[PDB]
């Protein structure tokens, strides 16, 4: 069997885990309170798919999830909203308030209590498991609880169970715009975390999303729920190998592969090519052709980072629908010849396929056009470097004076760890400088 | 200054002795991993001196009285080596809070006295932040002004502490 | 699930908590008896934070009242919403303070500071995770300032993780009520600038004036003064009782607002403010909340906000929204008006969305700023005390309730090191 467990931490890991499992359930056909009308109708086949669900003795499909948070409000509005019977009781809420921001709360003196509970859960998930493919940690960086609780339950896990591939899915700061003040201590405390215990984490960027809402949807007031479906996309796409059939199905492991030169730049840019309203969906064939050249479009990318200023070490293509590999070779051979796309030397193979059979479904009340071909890009490359060095500018122009500081010491850090992080980051810049030289 | 302090009065060696011994039992003291009898508190030793001549045609009473100060602040720690729990996790916490005050102000005064120093003679202002803790706030006069002021930093020979001991370093560099 | 221990002193702080408990009540749904009436689920759900549950399914205030002039009691009790305090919480004395500091703090005060502190520990033992107090009291008065200061250094020393609020009434730049406000008022002040996590100032002059040229009210009382900071006290703490997008926790802000300890004196304001006249006219968007709580003409704190740089801010809106338009207005008035936000704090606006808005609004916001300008209030107190303590112009009355100069010289002294702190951050230019 093949299955992954999914974790979701904090406001923005819940609201994309609701995304997430309003889309598999309209994918895999299960009703709200969890019964499968098709097993009824049929009294046969595979459609409540072992990989996110598991079958109890009356008919009834539970999801592999984990949610976590320190608030009660976020997950008090799933407990009594239209899911409210698809879940497990078990929920994971600190009855306390929340880490305010802060890593030390969300680390140190908070963060930990509910830690063996979680834990705990995750144990019984996993003993119910066979053949289980991996983790898959929803958060985001700029909050106390999911930077400071996504250290405590990723070194946990990498002591626990090791082996098992951890994916991640995390908002990472805009350039431009935030909703704290001290979002640049918290993202750059929890790149220990993200460099040393994780095996590849996906990063995206509100700004850029609402840019992609606001050009190609024709959406000009975008709010969280768009956002929030456009990840569920995106991780779906990733992880429909495991589930439908296909002519080349690429799971996790061997995924992995590909993507990874080496163990300290795993970090790959993720995006989506047909992304397109209703009304411009007639107009346009979107063949394979359009969509493989707008995964690559700069605008397009879901990181405020242009590829253009940074060389390509791998890609990863993920084809959904009526797609033949003909085409798919075609549109590499036509994106290799053009000269923009710059790929580093020492990678003469480039690209890796995989193409899947089942189409992408339609969210009602969403904004997405149905469309009879999609694909997915994940793309390991140089820039993405640019895209921290925004970053660190920030932190030291707030660490020389130590503004903040004292709410961070008085909570069990030491004013040390900054400067370590920050040494630990820059160590990751210049390693990612060093990867791209031209050999000699 | 501290209003209500039992200051007392020695004439020999036998009684500050005893004092000495009561005060170093009265101090609040906790294991833990890097120390086993590890300090859980600041500590300031005062004694007022005083001068006295007595001579109706020549000398003065009450000449000269002086001060001195004796401090053995509580170190900095890591909560992930030190293994503190409850109790002990907010001791160590506030101590930080004190000591990165105190650090604080320690390079404030530096740069403030060099640049003056060195840059012209504006003199133009310069906030210094002694009131952010009390223990800056007490050691007012002593770490700027009306003291002559000698720091002590013990350093730790091991590797594992390199981190902490380049640190104290830079600020006795500072200092 | 979080609680908020309610505590009122003085008359002005007893009128400020009538007027707030009205408001609240209102929001929730519960009759002037204790009864409970709303239409919308969302109304019980978090109603434990303010309101304990009673035998009977009556909901009973968590608020403790505090004074030495039964008159302000009286009145309160005789009253829209008096019945529904319990009135074991009435706790007050005779013989007030007078417009004296001394006798508040040192002398009347620290009888009745055992009774409040009792009443206080019953109602703090009775919370599943108790967040934080606030207290409503006057600097310029007597009982309030010196019973105000007593009960916030107490419960510091005994509840020292937990929040404290605060909303003050500083005494106004011309507009003066007592002769000896600067006295109260620095000592006040001296008070809590060591012992307060936030403090939000509020002034009458701003007041008048938003009523004024705002609201276009003829004739204002202090019933109004009352609903706008009612309103504002609402509106801070709202995203512990409901729902939103992206909440803000009281701590949350705390940590967002204050870059060091001892600035935590906050302007508030509130939008949308209009004039009953003009509401068919002014279209309601986000555009339009950011344009008016922006605006310096609608602070409560009677400081010019162009006069200093924001140090942090903090915007608390509640209604369906955008988080799309919210962030862009956000960083367009950090943009346009660069030169009035330091340069080393970089971004440095705290943003927070609720789903629920208050009664018959479609929208609604409250803004939190925290200002250098904020300077000028304390020069003006301070150049009035030395104006009187120079002289010793009212000394003997404070002196004889068991004070010494020594005492106001340290305040005095508190008062301007906190001034040239702010000061420190004024200018633009770091280098020279
Ligand atoms: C057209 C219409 O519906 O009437 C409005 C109205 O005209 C305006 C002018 C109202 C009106 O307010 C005033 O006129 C006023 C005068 C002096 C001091 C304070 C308010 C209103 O009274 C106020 C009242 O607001 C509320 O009811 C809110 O829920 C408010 N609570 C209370 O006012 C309240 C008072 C006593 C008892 C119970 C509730 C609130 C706001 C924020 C957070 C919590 C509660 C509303 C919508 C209006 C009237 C009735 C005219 C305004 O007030 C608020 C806060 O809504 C003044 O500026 C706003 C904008 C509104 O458009
Ligand atoms: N794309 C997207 N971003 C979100 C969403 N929710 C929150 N964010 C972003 O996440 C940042 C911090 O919020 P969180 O990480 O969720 O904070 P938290 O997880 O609740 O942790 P606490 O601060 O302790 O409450 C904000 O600045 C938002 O910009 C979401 O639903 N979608
Ligand atoms: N905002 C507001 N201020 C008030 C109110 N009543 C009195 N004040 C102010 O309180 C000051 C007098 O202090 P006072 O209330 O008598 O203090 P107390 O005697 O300790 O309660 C005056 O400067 C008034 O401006 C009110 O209802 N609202
Ligand atoms: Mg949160
Ligand atoms: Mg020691």
């Amino acid at each position: 069997m093949r299955e992954c467990i999914s974790i979701h931490v904090g406001q923005a890991g819940v609201q994309i885990g609701n995304a997430c499992w309003e889309l598999y359930c309209l994918e895999h056909g299960i009703q709200p309170d969890g019964q499968m009308p098709s097993d009824k109708t049929i009294g046969g086949g595979d459609d409540s798919f072992n990989t996110f669900f598991s079958e109890t003795g009356a008919g009834k499909h539970v999801p592999r999830a984990v949610f976590v948070d320190l608030e009660p409000t976020v997950i008090d509005e799933v407990r009594t909203g239209t899911y409210r019977q698809l879940f497990h009781p078990e929920q994971l809420i600190t009855g306390k308030e929340d880490a305010a921001n802060n890593y030390a709360r969300g680390h140190y003196t908070i963060g930990k209590e509910i830690i063996d509970l979680v834990l705990d859960r995750i144990r019984k998930l996993a003993d119910q498991c066979t053949g289980l493919q991996g983790f898959l940690v929803f958060h985001s960086f700029g909050g106390g609880t999911g930077s400071g609780f996504t250290s405590l339950l990723m070194e946990r896990l990498s002591v626990d169970y090791g082996k098992k591939s951890k994916l991640e899915f995390s908002i990472y700061p805009a350039p431009q715009v935030s909703t704290a003040v001290v979002e640049p201590y918290n993202s750059i405390l929890t790149t220990h975390t993200t460099l040393e215990h994780s095996d590849c984490a996906f990063m995206v960027d509100n700004e850029a999303i609402y840019d992609i809402c606001r050009r190609n949807l024709d959406i000009e007031r975008p709010t969280y729920t768009n956002l929030n479906r456009l990840i569920s996309q995106i991780v779906s796409s990733i992880t429909a190998s495991l589930r439908f059939d296909g002519a080349l199905n690429v799971d996790l492991t061997e995924f992995q592969t590909n993507l990874v030169p080496y163990p300290r730049i795993h970090f790959p840019l993720a995006t989506y090519a047909p992304v397109i309203s209703a009304e411009k969906a007639y107009h346009e064939q979107l063949s394979v052709a359009e969509i493989t050249n707008a995964c690559f479009e700069p605008a397009n990318q879901m990181v405020k980072c242009d590829p253009r200023h940074g060389k390509y070490m791998a890609c990863c293509l993920l084809y959904r629908g009526d797609v033949v590999p003909k085409d798919v070779n075609a549109a590499i051979a036509t994106i290799k010849t053009k000269r923009s796309i710059q790929f580093v030397d020492w990678c003469p193979t480039g690209f890796k396929v995989g193409i899947n059979y089942q189409p992408p479904t339609v969210v009602p009340g969403g904004d997405l056009a149905k469309v009879q071909r999609a694909v997915c890009m994940l793309s390991n490359t140089t820039a993405i470097a640019e895209a921290w060095a925004r970053l660190d500018h920030k932190f030291d122009l707030m660490y020389a004076k130590r503004a903040f500081v004292h709410w961070y010491v008085g909570e069990g850090m030491e004013e040390g760890e900054f400067s370590e992080a920050r040494e630990d980051m820059a160590a990751l810049e210049k390693d990612y400088e060093e990867v791209g030289v031209d050999s000699v | 200054y501290v209003e209500d302090l039992s200051k007392l009065a020695v004439t020999s060696y036998n009684d500050i002795q005893d004092l000495m011994d009561s005060g170093n039992k009265a101090r609040t003291v906790a294991a833990t991993n890097m120390n086993e009898t590890s300090s859980r508190s600041h500590a300031v030793f005062n004694i007022i001196f005083t001068q006295k001549r007595h001579d109706a045609e020549t000398n003065i009473t009450t000449e000269k009285v002086s001060k001195i100060s004796l401090v053995d602040l509580a170190g900095s720690e890591r909560a992930d080596s030190t293994g503190a729990k409850g109790t002990r996790l907010k001791e160590g916490a506030n101590i930080n809070k004190s000591l990165t005050t105190l650090g604080k102000v320690i390079s404030a005064l530096a740069e403030m006295d060099s640049g003056p120093n060195k840059n012209k003679k504006k003199k133009k202002t310069d906030f210094i932040p002694y009131r952010d803790s009390v223990l800056t706030w007490l050691l007012r006069e002593n770490l700027g002004g009306n003291s002559r002021t000698a720091m002590v930093a013990a350093l730790s020979p091991a590797d594992i502490n390199y981190d902490e001991t380049l640190s104290t370093l830079r600020y006795a560099d500072r200092a | 699930m979080r609680e908020i221990v309610h505590i009122q002193a003085g008359q002005c702080g007893n009128q400020i908590g009538a007027k707030f408990w009205e408001v609240i009540s209102d929001e929730h749904g519960i009759d002037p008896t204790g009864s409970y009436h709303g239409d919308s689920d969302l109304q019980l759900e978090r109603i434990n934070v303010y309101y304990n549950e009673a035998t009977g399914n009556k909901y009973v205030p968590r608020a403790i009242l505090v004074d030495l002039e039964p008159g302000t009691m009286d009145s309160v009790r005789s009253g829209p919403f008096g019945q529904i305090f319990r009135p074991d919480n009435f706790v007050f004395g005779q013989s007030g303070a007078g417009n004296n500091w001394a006798k508040g703090h040192y002398t009347e005060g620290a009888e009745l500071v055992d009774s409040v502190l009792d009443v206080v520990r019953k109602e703090s033992e009775s919370c599943d995770c108790l967040q934080g107090f606030q207290l409503t009291h006057s600097l310029g008065g007597g009982t309030g300032s010196g019973m105000g200061t007593l009960l916030i250094s107490k419960i510091r020393e005994e509840y020292p993780d937990r929040i404290m609020n605060t909303f003050s009434v500083m005494p106004s730049p011309k507009v003066s009520d007592t002769v000896v406000e600067p006295y109260n008022a620095t000592l006040s002040v001296h008070q809590l600038v060591e012992n307060t996590d936030e403090t939000y100032c509020i002034d009458n002059e701003a007041l008048y004036d938003i009523c004024f040229r705002t609201l276009k009210l003829t004739t204002p009382t202090y019933g109004d003064l009352n609903h706008l900071v009612s309103a504002t006290m609402s509106g801070v703490t709202t995203c512990l009782r409901f729902p939103g997008q992206l909440n803000a926790d009281l701590r949350k802000l705390a940590v967002n607002m204050v870059p060091f300890p001892r600035l935590h004196f906050f302007m508030p304001g509130f939008a949308p403010l209009t004039s009953r006249g003009s509401q068919q006219y002014r279209a309601l968007t986000v555009p339009e909340l950011t344009q008016q709580m922006f605006d310096s003409k609608n602070m409560m704190a009677a400081c010019d906000p162009r006069h200093g740089r924001y140090l942090t801010v903090a915007a608390i809106f509640r209604g369906r929204m955008s988080m799309k338009e919210v962030d862009e207005q956000m960083l367009n008035v950090q943009n346009k008006n660069s030169s009035y936000f330091v340069e080393w704090i970089p971004n440095n606006v705290k943003t927070a969305v609720c789903d629920i808005p208050p009664r018959g609004l479609k929208m609604s916001a409250t803004f939190i700023g925290n200002s250098t300008a904020i300077q000028e209030l304390f020069k003006r107190i301070s150049e009035q005390f030395t104006a009187m303590f120079r002289r010793k112009a009212f000394l003997h009355w404070y002196t004889g309730e068991g004070m010494d100069e020594m005492e106001f010289t340290e305040a005095e002294s508190n008062m301007n090191d906190l001034v040239s702190e702010y000061q420190q951050y004024q200018d633009a230019t770091a280098d020279e």
